[PDB]
DNA sequence: GGTCGTGACTGGGAAAACCCTGG
DNA sequence: CCAGGGTTTTCCCAGTCACGACC
């Protein structure tokens, strides 16, 4: 397993997850209590985020997504105390033993909790929004967000887990049927950007009430970790979430009218992103470069310069930067570049750091038209005019489908 | 006792079963002829074993309807084929009108008379028909023309489609499309399609009308061999059809008279052949066991419903991913050659050091920060002015080698997409890419002489080339089909796939990308190459209102969705043998994880209230080859080392000849089945040779011909074991007309040795086998039959898959339908014994091993078919419950031997 | 007065229209300014979706020196917001009472000493990526962390806000040079979208620690709220964080090295949210048009789409068709054509309005005659005939001519 | 054995280009 | 110096060759 780790310490010094050697390990990064990620780590969730979100609420009509508070407050995982109700108590030493006991009582039985499962939120709107379709079903609320769970530690602690969750309230006689669609395009979204998604997998669990639904997986160098769940749930939680009449809880479907059901997806972005940063790298001489797929690596143009007329060679790598800049693309400003590296260590450390092409400006390109191109799947060289090379790159990206 | 030996002490059929069947009368064999073969058991060594007694049964079977076993078969066989006897007969004496001078645009059927006067009819009521349908592809499923002569009248049946211009209706496939046809009997060529285009053979319940074709009449009497045909066409060497398809609707209105005078023509012209023919189609097949169970097998029946849907339109989607990936996996091994051009370090490599690498040279306050940023945007827009110069075509892609530009799209193409979007798996840079290996040496490939492999050995051998002078390594020329004298296309061939099975082609580096498209393409290999048969099937959906009512007062029936039907389209007389082989569904293939949509079997379910009986026919033509042996050496049961290893054998045990087989030899189970079968086909030594040649090549030409001898000289021996089967075929083929053992029914006029003399004896002998197999298939659909019409128990029968046979029952008589197919083995086995003499039968070989009742289609109820394309299985997806095994103690002690409902 | 009967018709118009949830008795002032109201709707989302992708758009994209960095929900102890509380534990503990008054109240303690927090800023996070940040750019300073996300704070319960921070590491020399410029750019920014660009109000201001800073407000009929601050910090932070080699946390300009100002600038976004939607409503004329007139690059949904009289099949593959063609050129849609029971026209211009739908689209048999549809505008209402093929275009180069202007 | 697929070899009028030249 | 002629030089539609699924 020293690919892995000889992976992450390049996960450590390219920026991608924030922390030292000490807290790389795998149940540390695994289990949501990492100590952070990098920026380059952040853009690759908003890419993710930003694929979920087409790929589910973009191009699907019925998918009206909706966002829950981010603490369920009292009555009823972990609880919360303020530190200034603390502070009054025990600067109150006239207070005895059984006030004080009273007072945790009641905390313990009045304090909310960081939330865990999003089904509860899409249960709180379900009302409000079934005036919004116009009793148009089947329909659901999706959410992004971080999650809170509990750390089953060896050696209390809290780990943050960033889910994507979608409640389809959907007809219970076609219940299995959207069941085996949502599997179906999910699992395709999970595949959709991956070297080899052999590696991803899928199985089935039947839950104790008899309800039957789909776990997915990813074959990592070290075993299979839970990355999507899906629970058909049925009606027993909404009849739950609103004990009394059936009127409000209702729908139409077709020209019938029947009360509603639950579906869930429950996605670990989180994991899912350390799964595609694990596809990525694959493990003659070896050239240590992330093979990230052309439309979730974080940073896709890279932008230097060399030496000579640095007032116009800037000025020019100025422009073109502005100008990618307001066509969506993200460049790495690497043109600032003063301390001389050479052109292999550059393209190594612009090729850990998965970045799509890099665009060399020369004084050639102050001299006729010319501009250096290498892309990273071929790592060889290429020229171009600077007026045709941004259609270039969009199209590519493009071309990601 | 019931227990009772032959003088072999092999435990034969019990007492009172033996005095039931075969009436009166024990035998033995003769002192001289029982000592000879004892003293022939004792050469081989085979004698002196012991065997464990096998309960008997003691049940009181059915009463006979005659004395004489066979004269009872052939009273019922009569009985059957009465009604399409006398329809026969009319279709003889059938007259036929001229030709009418008109042909009416009517919907449906229209009459003409001797004046070819326009008559509306609806349905035409002829006992006899002889039919021929006409099938615009070119208007999805639908056919449009059908012609019937008629004794009375012209019949002509036109679409709806034919008369409307055009016109919109209903998705899918109905019957409502489709021609409404006492018992009636249609004739015709390849009248499966004509049963397609039929409704009167869709429903649940069954029908009375049966079809003849004459095809398979015609295959029975004057028909060819591969072979043979192909050197006729061969030496024969030295329009409307075409156009009927390309009509789509208009055009088909267009030439309607010409069509309609050819389609008069071949209904006159195979109608006189026909009934030439007739009087040779009945002497030809003696038994009207014949013309019973070809009529019972041309009503094969499948049933299907929305989940076969699914297995048609989820695995072409599933095909469509994996293709997907395969491209990936391809472009990926093409990016990492390009790292191989840095410093020459593809001028070391193996694999791509034969490419066009060379590179291609190149021809020819706010107002602060907002002046900033527009003077440089500025300075931009007027650099990017400069382009008065550079050539107006680019240049595709310079530097890169060459190739990879050949496999990259031009940059102009709309159709472009990143990476060597152009590679295909079939292109000659795929393998060179793959880097791969045939056991321990690189491939290599020449246009001058194809591909083959490089050993470093110059400074044992396969097609040595001493003409290909690559330095240091010598040069063999990789194996194909068709020995050293041709040449192999791309690796990624048919018949190199069972070599990618056993590691002959494995590509190591890159462990994970590069031997991964190499199992994409043996998964695939299935779908591709029959995703056009499965898509081009005619589902025919079956409305509700003629639907049973056993499947509509049951809760079961999914009112959503419709159910439907399959029809095999299989020609029942389709070999030299008149065995069923058709390459879609009767191909000897089963679901594996391995095969894309290989679950084709397992979509066929029963409807609710409804089941299937399977029957796996085991070792049927091996005991057929056994018996024949027997019967030629002293006429009983385990007359020769081979016949008692027949009566005595078991794979747990490894008694068989195939463990043995294996041991001396060395190759795998199904190379050892099939040498065993080619042999009881009959094959030559140089069939042995190329049979070896196509295994394992750790021996060499002269290795496996010593081995193939010494193999010869044990089962056959000086001509042993089995010789005694050749020479009863061999006086079969000695006489004018060659009658088979078990029916006499003279196969076609090529194979006749008037005109052969002693030549093409290895098809004979498989014929002699495969028809008896003919035979046993007939006599258990008759027998099925026969008991269905004796103890009033339903049913149908759903399809004969070469060996195995499934049948088509409702849920309630379902144990009671096995029970009939017990009987129907053992009077099989015994019709058998009475067409060679045999005056007894073992107890193990009359009975099956079990019998299985299912809701689902598959070889075993152990097996739920869990496939790329099927991910979950019948278990998980569908919910199918499994099925159940019985054997003769289990269907006796469920049914207590009662023959009639409880 | 009738002020704020307007704005609890427009708080009715997001409870029928979906941008905020909940329910009339909800519907208190200072409950929507602190951030106990129960969560705004899915209209809401879309809003606060687009103000986030506007503040993105600002700050990190067109910088180089600017990188983005995602704090955790929590800090882990322990430490010197509520208290993070594992229940089990704290549950069996209270299940004895054998321990005396002292012994409570000491293990009290000790639980609270180990107990992580909820975060009320953003700020330590970038702190504590400091040392990994200096070493990613290189020392040139200035440079920027920011994030936008959730925090929590107690009110006199607890209230999530999202906030936007953005942490300036520059030098002591640069400091006021650096902030008027991004004092400038943010309250530029603030006045970019809303009619009224003179309502808000930006003023100087010094703590007690003499750190200054500025602050931006908006004016609420009830009078000026908070929308975004800005402040420094000086010097001691990045010593309290780590304590030891200064050097180690230098950086350079030119040649000189030194411990960099702390910068921050801290806005509310949920607030800033309620302030526009106040601004977009206007009454054109007992009841006036409502219109809710949000900028084209803040609106939640741009176009809508309605059907015509004649074929139902061909209308909607047409309607279908331009829905499928503005998600790919990504432009936010309405499809709403789906309702049987079709109100009157001017009630359908009306519903659209009150979803604050920039434009109203209409489709006829005239469409499948030449490709004309209708098309109304939002402020003058005024309705036209375009071809479907420019329709995308032209609400693009809408979109696009708004953001350059 | 014969037929219709796919992909390699190539090859000739042509579109642009380069060198030289008439006036 | 600006358009035209001789020669290059691929270029791209099209033909021509082979072998692997099918009949």
């Amino acid at each position: 397993g020293e690919g892995s780790e000889a992976l992450l310490e390049i996960c450590q010094r390219r920026h991608f997850l924030s922390g030292s050697k000490q807290q790389l390990s795998r149940d540390s990064l695994l289990s949501g209590c990492h100590p952070g990620f990098g920026p380059l780590g952040v853009e690759l969730r908003k890419n993710l985020a930003a694929e979920w979100w087409t790929s589910v609420v973009v191009f699907r009509e019925q998918v009206f997504p909706v966002d829950a508070l981010h603490h369920k407050p009292g009555p009823l995982a972990f609880r919360l105390v303020s530190a200034e109700t603390l502070r009054e108590i025990l600067q109150d030493k006239e207070l005895s033993k059984e006030q004080l006991v009273a007072f945790l009582e009641n905390v313990l039985k009045t304090s909310g909790k960081l939330r865990e499962n999003l089904l509860h939120g899409a249960l709180e709107h379900y009302v409000n929004c079934l005036d919004l379709v116009n009793k148009r079903l089947p329909y659901g609320l999706a959410q992004i967000g971080v999650c809170f769970h509990p750390v089953f530690d060896t050696k209390k602690s809290i780990g943050e887990k960033t889910e994507a969750s979608l409640v389809w309230f959907t007809p219970p006689r076609t219940s299995n049927q959207w069941l085996d669609f949502w599997l179906r395009h999910r699992l395709q979204w999970w595949r959709k950007f991956a070297m080899s998604p052999s590696n991803f997998s899928s199985s089935d669990c039947q839950d104790e009430e008899g309800r039957k639904g789909n776990k997915l997986y990813y074959n990592f160098p070290w075993g299979k970790e839970l990355i999507e769940t899906l629970w058909n749930l049925g009606d027993h939680e909404l009849l739950h979430m609103y004990p009394g009449n059936v009127s409000k809880l209702h729908g139409r479907d077709g020209r019938k009218n029947v009360v509603p059901c639950v579906l869930s997806v429950n996605g670990d972005l989180d994991r899912g992103m350390l799964a595609y940063l694990y596809d990525s790298f694959q493990l003659n001489l070896h050239r240590k470069v992330l093979k990230l797929h052309p439309c979730l690596a974080p940073i896709k143009v890279a932008l230097d310069v060399g030496r000579g007329p640095t007032l116009e060679l800037r000025q020019v790598c100025q422009g073109l930067f502005n100008e990618l800049l307001e066509n969506g693309i993200s460049v790495w400003p690497g043109y600032l570049e003063t301390m001389q590296s050479s052109l292999e260590q550059l393209y190594s450390k612009y090729d850990e750091m998965s970045i799509l092409f890099t665009v060399l400006v020369t004084e050639t390109t102050l001299e006729n038209g010319l501009i250096h191109l290498r892309s990273r799947d071929t790592t060889m060289k290429e020229m171009m005019h600077i007026s045709k090379l941004k259609d270039f790159l969009i199209k590519y990206i493009s071309s990601a489908k | 006792g019931q227990l009772r030996h032959n003088p072999l002490d092999i435990q034969m059929l019990s007492r009172g079963l033996h005095e039931q069947i075969f009436g009166q009368g024990g035998e033995m064999p003769g002192e001289a002829a029982v000592r000879r073969s004892v003293e022939h058991l004792q050469k081989h060594g085979l004698w002196g074993q012991p065997a464990v007694p096998l309960p008997d049964v003691e049940l009181r079977l059915p009463p006979l309807y005659g004395d004489n076993l066979d004269q009872h078969f052939r009273l019922l066989a009569q009985k059957q084929s009465l009604p399409y006897l006398e329809a026969a007969n009319l279709l003889l004496q059938a007259q036929l009108p001229p030709k009418p001078p008109a042909w009416a645009w009517a919907e449906g059927w229209t009459r003409y008379g001797p004046e070819g006067e326009a008559v509306p009819v609806a349905i035409p009521e002829e006992r006899a028909l002889v039919f021929a349908v006409a099938v615009c592809l070119a208007e999805g499923t639908c056919p449009t023309l059908a012609v019937a002569i008629s004794p009375s009248a012209w019949y002509s049946w036109c679409s709806q489609r034919l008369v409307e211009e055009r016109y919109s209706w209903t998705s899918q496939l109905s019957p409502a499309d489709l021609i409404p046809l006492q018992e009636q009997l249609v004739v015709g060529h390849n009248v499966s399609f004509d049963r397609a285009h039929i409704r009167e053979q869709y429903l649940i319940q069954g029908s009375r009308m049966r079809f003849l074709d004459t095809m398979s009449m015609h295959m029975a009497i004057s028909g060819l061999s591969s072979f043979q045909r192909s050197l006729w066409i061969a030496a024969k060497q030295g329009e409307p059809r075409e156009l009927f398809v390309k009509g789509t609707m208009k055009d088909i209105r267009e030439n309607f008279q010409d069509l309609m005078q050819y389609c008069a023509q071949d209904v006159w012209a195979t109608h006189e052949v026909f009934q030439q023919q007739l009087p040779l189609f009945l002497e030809r097949c003696p038994h009207p066991v014949t013309l019973a169970g070809m009529l019972e097998m041309g009503v094969s029946y499948l049933p299907v419903n929305q989940n076969w849907e699914r297995y048609l339109a989820e695995a072409q989607g599933t095909y469509e991913e994996l293709q997907r990936e395969m491209k990936k996996s391809l472009m990926d091994l093409a990016n990492d050659a390009c790292q191989l051009l840095s410093g020459e370090r593809y001028k070391e490599d193996p694999w791509l050091w034969d490419l066009e690498w060379d590179l291609q040279e190149f021809k020819q306050s706010e107002e602060e920060e907002f002046q900033q940023d527009v003077m440089a945007r500025a300075c931009l827009q007027k650099l990017k002015g400069t382009t008065e110069l550079l050539p107006k075509r680019p240049q595709h892609l310079p530097g890169h080698p060459g190739w990879y530009r050949k496999l990259c799209p031009r940059l102009d193409d709309p159709a472009w997409t990143p990476g060597p979007s152009l590679l295909s798996l079939q292109m000659r840079v795929t393998p060179k890419l793959m880097a791969l290996t045939w056991d321990g040496f690189p491939l290599h490939y020449s246009e001058r002489h194809g591909w083959g492999y490089l050993v470093p050995g110059r400074r044992h051998g396969n097609g040595p080339y001493n003409d290909v002078d690559i330095p240091g390594c010598w040069f063999f020329k990789l194996p194909h089909k068709d020995g050293n004298s041709c040449n192999v296309g791309s690796p990624f061939a048919k018949d190199f796939l069972p070599k990618m099975e056993d590691g002959t082609l494995q590509a190591g580096p890159g462990g994970a990308s590069g031997p991964r498209a190499l199992e994409i393409n043996k998964m695939i290999s299935f779908w591709r190459n029959a995703h056009k048969r499965i898509s081009s099937q005619m589902v025919v959906w079956l409305p509700r209102s003629a639907l049973p009512r056993a499947v509509i007062r049951h809760p079961d029936y999914d009112e959503e969705g419709l159910y439907g039907a399959i029809l095999p389209q299989v020609v029942t007389a389709g070999t030299i043998t008149r065995r069923a082989v058709e390459p879609t569904w009767l191909t000897a293939s089963n679901a594996r994880p391995d095969r894309v949509g290989s679950e084709l079997k397992a979509m066929v379910q029963a409807p609710p209230g409804y089941t299937l009986v399977g029957a796996d026919v085991d070792s049927q033509e091996l005991w057929i080859a056994a018996v024949l042996g027997d019967a030629h050496f002293a006429g009983m049961h385990g007359c020769t080392a081979f016949g008692w290893m027949t009566l005595q054998g078991r794979k747990s045990r490894g008694t068989d000849l195939h463990s043995k087989t294996a041991t001396t030899v060395g190759i795998s189970r199904e190379h050892a089945k099939i040498f065993n079968y080619g042999r009881i086909y009959g094959a030559g030594q140089p069939f042995a040779e190329r049979l070896l040649m196509q295994f394992n090549h750790r021996l060499t030409q002269q290795e496996a011909a010593e081995k193939a001898q010494q193999m010869y000289a044990a089962t056959k021996g000086l001509r042993g074991t089995e010789s005694e089967m050749f020479n009863k075929l061999e006086s079969i083929a000695t006489s004018d007309i060659p009658r088979t053992p078990v029916l006499g029914c003279c196969i076609s006029r090529a194979l006749e040795p008037s005109a052969v003399q002693e030549e093409f004896m290895t098809s004979r002998v498989n014929w002699v086998v495969q028809s008896s197999a003919v035979d046993y298939l007939h006599l258990m659909l008759v027998a099925m039959k026969w008991l269905f019409e004796e103890f009033a128990i339903d049913g149908r029968f759903c399809i004969s898959i070469h060996d195995e046979v499934r049948y088509l029952v409702r849920e309630e008589d379902r144990y009671r339908a096995a029970l009939a197919l017990q009987i129907t083995n053992l009077l099989t086995r015994c019709m058998f014994a009475y067409k060679l003499g045999l005056n007894d039968l073992p107890q193990s070989v009359a009975f099956f091993s079990a019998v299985d009742i299912d809701r689902c289609l598959r070889k075993e109820v152990t097996m739920d078919c869990k496939t790329p394309s099927n991910p979950t299985g019948m278990e998980r997806r569908y919910g199918i419950p499994q099925g159940e095994a019985l054997d003769i103690y289990q269907i006796i002690e469920l049914t207590k031997g009662s023959l009639e409902k409880r």
